[PDB]
């Protein structure tokens, strides 16, 4: 019982370690992508600029 | 002599059987009763181990 709340506690420890890494990851990955779209929407300024200066 | 020695004999023998039943009986309730509490102690432990077992 003792190791089976442990790992009631480990894994839920665990798990809420997990939940941390995972929205520490959700939000590198959420600046990230807001990066790389703020990237994406230069690439499109350009591109719609590209096009401008290219026409 | 004979059937009055074997009387006295025998009722010296029926005393000590009558007694070792008597303590038998007695104690056998008493065995009894440390079975019912050696079960009794027994289903405390093993109930605890039920619910230990149940968390």
């Amino acid at each position: 019982l003792e190791r089976a709340e442990e790992r009631a506690e480990l894994s839920e420890g665990k798990c809420a370690e997990l939940e941390e890494e995972l929205k520490t990851v959700t939000n590198n990955l959420k600046s990230l992508e807001a990066q790389a779209e703020k990237y994406s929407q230069k690439e499109d300024r350009y591109e719609e600029e590209i096009k401008v200066l290219s026409d | 002599d004979e059937s009055e020695r074997g009387m006295k004999v025998i009722e010296s023998r029926a005393q000590k059987d009558e007694e070792k039943m008597e303590i038998q009986e007695i104690q056998l309730k008493e065995a009894k009763h440390i079975a019912e509490d050696a079960d009794r102690k027994y289903e405390e432990v093993a109930r605890k181990l039920v619910i230990i077992e149940s968390d």
